[PDB]
């Protein structure tokens, strides 16, 4: 006999509920995958015996972010046509998920200073039952996962 | 000017200066003109993006002119583009113009203006003149007491002399250049002292180290005084506020630079539904500012949560009762670093 | 109750009713792959602390159309047949997602001067129950995706 | 405290410390308030959810309170929503209130309400303060002779300080968070 | 959240948008490479041990400019050829770090009177996917570095 405010307190949360928001602008996306930390790790080891491990120099973090095609929209590709040289419009993303009819975060990830790299097209296919989905590369530094 | 009837080249013999034009993202003054000034009129700012833009508005430079040997040694010192306001529709002008920080008087009376704009919620900081008279050490707290003692304000007191300017300079107008030369190099954080003048300036008046020492307590009053090795330079960071809070122009130059680039990251919350997604966007937006502050050195700590918290909430900040108002409250704090204003030398005469 | 002219606004595009027209000619292919965006990224990193990220130099477009083999038509080998030396004719190649029996475009994709490598002959095979098809290959530059 | 006529935003600038919230299922304590404590009325329990429902009620934080410093080092450890209730007419209301777990003393004498309301049925557990003096070793067993000798209380002795109180804490108030 | 007015500011800038400009002409270059300043150091020492090291002669500069062969044009060899006894036209070479499509320097560096040594021709090579490229050798004086 669980009550229903215990759930919401002691259970794992879904994956499948979640906002993604990039920038000002919010959109649906379908899936968000890597978005993790990393850390090369530095080991000294003398001759007397004694092996030291230390955290080092942190890695550069790579999201993808996947999203189907919708007839009047592209501000996936508008992003990625904007990059003339070097200077490109960095913005925040941040993932959260949600409850059903979210107005209510449960956890959140936020990612700083994101650019795209690497807009894919779909794959045209003459004998396939799917949606034309795009996937993004954005590069970017700090994911931290916020408590709600 | 010139006429160009063929194509060729012209070989045109004339003296005129040039300076060179320089962004400033976070110093935008607002020189006050004093009436009986034929060339800008009443109630409305001109936007001066250079000294070229200036030399068209005029059409000779003046050396008798108060407002123009003090726009000259505003762009050698390296300020970029600024207003132009007279003084009497002055309290009209500058709630009109969104990205103004500084309030600038070139030798102008601005102390009637200054106490009903510059609020704690307004980003607006006042640097305006010392007296122009030779001061004493002896009769010293009756010139502080003619200054209010508003945290927003810096007091300059020696008016710079130039040889190009037939007048002395009023040196808020030299110092408005300096505070956008010193927060391009090192940063808002950075006090402006200890920095050369760039112009041909030197003060007009020697300041001994006695008499400085009077004017920094109560109602401080900055002080540009020569040295040998350096030239002229600046030498103070204190505001008119003595306490312990906002002593120094960096920290509230840092805190009026911090809350107008958390405006523009609240701009787009603005008419968004009032519920948690919101204010999660809210506090992510924040937080990644502060963060990327922290890491250039903006903000004192070792520790990145010792130099900042945000904070909003249903339990926390705002209530039930002032959601449904269609008021959202965030908390900031931040650390910012002092600068050290004196160092004590002593000398042992023994080796140990 | 979806209407149906809300579909055409609001719903995603399938992929397998498309386009392609080479040139000035337009031929009926099977599937159109590759056709993706992408950039080297430039990371500066000093001792101060600060990591700087940076969109860099573009990569180059490489395309694989496929299309099965017909008993009057080679036109895609009189392409890359016409290769000599470093001459070969140069054509744009444009994709468009359309509606059943298409006289309305609903997305499209443009390969600026693709020219052709590695025409791929069928694969013969007694015991199999397929057609013929071939895949060309096609280095281009600058992909631009066009809404309608 | 704030007047909003315009939009935008507004940087006003104030030092208000605002504790997180905590949601508590197993303990609800009861805060026995003085007399002489003009904020609460006799003979009616006032929910207080949250460190900012506390700062609405009072106007300032007062650092000579009792009270106050006891309730804000509540909610600092972790507390979630507690009740406030006269100590004089503390023994009806507490009957009243349901789910109500824990009866702390913040610095108040109880032991004649923990007598009559801290039965083997109820479920009622009351932590209280040890006294405020520097005790010794010496005359340590007359000490425990001021206690009752109830399987329901916990006594916890030393009167906490800290830097923003200006007067020391009693230690049952940081002892329910 | 970087603008991208504030790239054009704090970012580095990358090296693989440049313009060469050889005298009047301004002609398309693969890569430049040496151009640097360099000093001879004097070091005066006595007996009682204070040690001077000055700044002394300062040394010839040496650039390599490399360029592909191209059907109608040789002029970076017209320039060589012309070279009578010790009489060459000497011109000055200007390289300078620009923008995508270049409208905008970013940094400009100046050689004075420079003049043609060493004129490489292709290495032909059967076996070799390569394009033809020269190398030009030039001797020049006074490298100055200036901003925008």
């Amino acid at each position: 006999s669980t009550s229903t405010s215990q759930i919401a307190v002691e259970y794992p949360i879904p994956v499948y509920r979640f906002i993604v928001s990039v920038g000002d602008e919010k959109i649906p996306f379908n899936s968000v995958s890597g978005l993790d930390i990393s850390y090369d790790t530095i080991e000294y080891r003398d001759g007397v015996g004694n092996w030291f491990k230390m955290p080092g120099q942190s890695q550069s973090t790579n999201i993808t972010l996947r999203k189907g095609v919708f007839p009047g929209k592209t501000e996936l590709f508008d992003w990625i046509n904007s990059i003339q040289l070097n200077q490109v419009e960095k913005k925040d993303i941040t993932i959260s998920l949600t409850n059903d009819a979210g107005t209510e975060l449960l956890m959140t990830w936020n990612v700083s200073n994101a650019f795209p790299t690497s807009l894919t097209s779909p794959s045209f296919d003459a004998t396939s039952n799917d949606i034309a989905v795009q996937e993004i590369t954005l590069m970017a530094d700090r994911v931290i996962m916020q408590a709600v | 000017t010139t006429v160009t009837s063929y194509p060729g080249v012209y070989i045109e013999e004339l003296n005129s200066l040039a300076l060179s034009v320089s962004n400033s993202a976070t110093a935008v003054p607002v020189f006050a003109v004093d009436e009986q000034n034929q060339y800008i009129s009443e109630d409305n700012a001109i936007r001066i993006n250079s000294w070229m833009d200036y030399l068209n508005l005029i059409g000779n430079f003046n050396n008798e002119d108060k407002l123009d040997v003090s726009v000259r040694a505003y762009f050698a010192n390296g300020g970029g583009y600024c207003y132009l306001v007279k003084t009497t529709s002055l309290e009209k002008i500058i709630p009109t113009l969104d990205d103004v920080t500084l309030l600038v008087a070139a030798g102008e009376d601005i102390k009637t203006t200054v106490d009903v704009l510059c609020q704690p919620g307004k980003g607006l900081f006042a640097v305006f003149d010392g007296p122009e008279t030779e001061l004493t050490i002896n009769g010293a707290e009756e010139a502080k007491q003619a200054y209010t003692a508003t945290p927003f304000a810096a007091v300059y007191y020696p008016w710079l002399k130039a040889d190009w300017a037939n007048i002395d300079i009023p040196p808020s107008a030299v110092m408005a250049g300096v505070y956008a030369s010193v927060d391009l190099s090192r940063g808002v954080w950075k006090a402006p002292a200890n920095v050369a003048l760039k112009g041909g300036l030197e003060p007009k008046f020697l300041v001994t180290d006695e008499l400085q020492g009077e004017y920094n307590t109560g109602r401080a009053i900055n002080m540009i005084r020569n040295f040998s090795n350096t030239g002229t330079t600046v030498w103070g960071a204190r505001t008119l506020e003595d306490k312990d809070n906002w002593r120094y122009v960096p920290v509230r130059r840092l805190f009026n630079s911090v809350e107008r680039d958390i405006k523009r990251a609240m701009s787009f919350a603005m008419f968004e539904p009032n519920n948690q997604p919101t204010w999660e966007r809210v506090r992510a937006a924040i937080s990644n500012y502060l963060y990327s502050l922290w890491q250039q050195g903006g903000l004192a700590g070792s520790k990145e949560e010792d130099a900042y918290f945000v904070q909003i909430g249903k339990g926390i900040t705002m209530t039930q009762e002032q959601i449904d108002a269609g008021q959202m409250i965030v908390k900031v704090g931040l650390a910012a670093v002092r600068p050290a204003e004196f160092i004590i030398l002593q000398f042992t005469q023994d080796v140990e």
